[PDB]
């Protein structure tokens, strides 16, 4: 059946289409939170996320222009700062600096989210997230997202379609098999995998 | 990772690569004409002991048999030939065009 | 955002002595290899460029070390598949530069 | 020493093997392997068909 | 069909020709611009490149003789200093090689 394929059909698949999700990781608490009983700064902070743990964890979703979903969590906008304002801010501080232990860009958090793209508005709930004021009284203050808890990760499904859709159908219908024929999978970084279409249940 | 005051972030992601993608590939118009054309004219490789499709396609129907067996009141010389005759394989045509492989050929 | 800038090098056959026989310009006799001479690598059957010319679009980036990538998205491209397909689906056969430099 | 950007190196068999797949190619076509009626006059002064 | 081939042509093709540019990464800023205003050094400034990031990135545009281009940022001659004398000025600094990354 020759050396090469014919390239005959494209798609991409975002879990939250547009948006990212920037990752912060502290070793404690640097925010402050509208209708807090009491100062938690510096404090150490364990909690589920996955499992039990002793991080810090902040999240804060982002557009490939630099701007940012209209976010709620509960009935409240969280009023988040732009992810570029948020960065400076956020590294000008030295308190915060001195805490933070790592920082990442994921397309996935292991959750669903009430997410509309459309109209760029993330939706949270409030028992797993909350409200993070991250303030130096020197230099402008952030307004981001602390992780409360996530006990268990949740598997979010995309449906493409027909899964012969996009090869042309010869009569011969066996020329649809493998190895004439193959689906691929990939990320386009370093990771892929050759499904025999036929073998899709 | 990001930089804090493993892998090239900003390539990536400043060039759009995010997600899944799905790759479809078929084999080239050279070869899908060479395979066609073959399974066309003389079906699949089956590797089954079943009764022969002998008269399932509108046109013609190829058959090749390893080790048939058939029966029936024939004398057991001629008997012994159709079941060689199958064995050697041979093309059952059910229209008048014999000979003529451009037909669709397409079922019942 | 950065953007593919693209090098159109002529005619895919150019170089390539042409003999009566056309089959002999065809992958194993004949190749295209294209190379940064840094250890990246790709030998190229020139006729399955989908296009009459060799076109190489370049990528790259401004982060932490160098980037950079060759692509050839004609390569083995469907004639219905867009030019942007063509490029995203590139880039699993390109020349990746990313020696830090 | 000079090494920048990307580079296209073209490569082809050398002529003792040309001369001889061309010259097994000019007398007896080419490996075909296709169910088709066969070219019995398309060239000028001859024809193989196996 | 033998086991080597001849090597029947060569060409080179580089994205911005003579040109080639030399990156250097600090953590904070390093630089007075033409119309200040409040100093901004040691000031940390994110951006987009790329994606969201927080360092500062700064370029240099050069030749292999070590001239540089004429460049002009918007209707303004950038007046760029020879890529050499910029590497020595920026390493003499204690001020900081220490941001620098």
């Amino acid at each position: 059946y020759g050396s090469e394929y014919d390239i005959v059909s494209v798609e991409n698949h975002k879990p939250y289409d547009d948006m990212m999700f920037l990752v912060i990781i502290s070793k404690s608490i640097m925010h402050g939170t509208p209708g807090e009983e009491e100062s938690r700064l510096n404090d150490i902070n364990a909690s589920l996320n996955g499992m039990p743990q002793p991080l810090c964890y902040y999240i804060h979703p982002f557009y490939k222009d630099g701007k940012v979903p209209k976010t709620y969590i509960g009935d409240n906008n969280a009023n988040l700062s732009p992810i570029v304002n948020m960065l400076t801010n956020i590294f000008s501080q030295k308190s915060a600096v001195n805490d933070i232990v790592n920082m990442y860009v994921t397309d996935y958090i292991g959750l669903k989210l009430d997410y509309k793209n459309g109209d760029k508005e993330l939706k949270l709930d409030k028992d797993m997230f909350e409200q993070a004021g991250i303030a130096d009284d020197k230099h402008g203050n952030v307004d981001t997202i602390f992780v409360k808890k996530i006990p268990d990760y949740e598997a979010l499904e995309i449906d493409t379609g027909d899964k012969w859709g996009g090869f042309t159908k010869d009569q011969e219908s066996k020329l649809m098999m493998y190895p004439y024929c193959v689906t691929e999978i990939t990320d386009f970084k370093g990771n892929h995998m050759n499904l025999k279409t036929e073998y899709i249940n | 990772d990001i930089a804090i005051l493993g892998g090239n972030t900003a390539f990536d992601y400043g060039n759009g690569y995010r997600g899944v993608y799905v790759i479809k590939k078929q084999l080239k118009a050279e070869y899908r004409r060479s395979l066609s054309s073959f399974f066309h004219k003389y079906g699949y490789k089956i590797n089954r002991v079943k009764k022969p499709n002998l008269r399932t396609r509108k046109a013609f129907n190829y058959v090749q048999t390893k080790d048939c067996f058939i029966s029936g009141d024939i004398n057991n010389n001629d008997l012994q030939e159709i079941r060689t005759i199958f064995d050697n394989g041979i093309t059952l045509w059910h229209t008048d065009n014999i000979g003529n492989y451009s037909v669709e050929n397409e079922l019942r | 955002d950065y953007e593919a800038l693209e090098i159109d090098t002529g005619d895919k056959w150019g170089g390539f002595t042409k003999d009566q026989e056309s089959k002999l310009m065809m992958y194993p006799y004949c190749v295209t290899e294209i190379t940064d001479f840094k250890g990246n690598h790709m030998n190229l059957k020139t006729e399955y460029i989908n296009n009459s010319k060799l076109k190489i679009q370049v990528r790259g980036s401004l982060g932490v070390s160098n980037k950079v990538a060759y692509s050839v998205q004609d390569y083995n491209a469907d004639s219905a598949l867009s030019g942007g397909n063509r490029l995203t689906a590139s880039l699993d056969s390109s020349l990746i530069n990313n020696n830090p430099n």
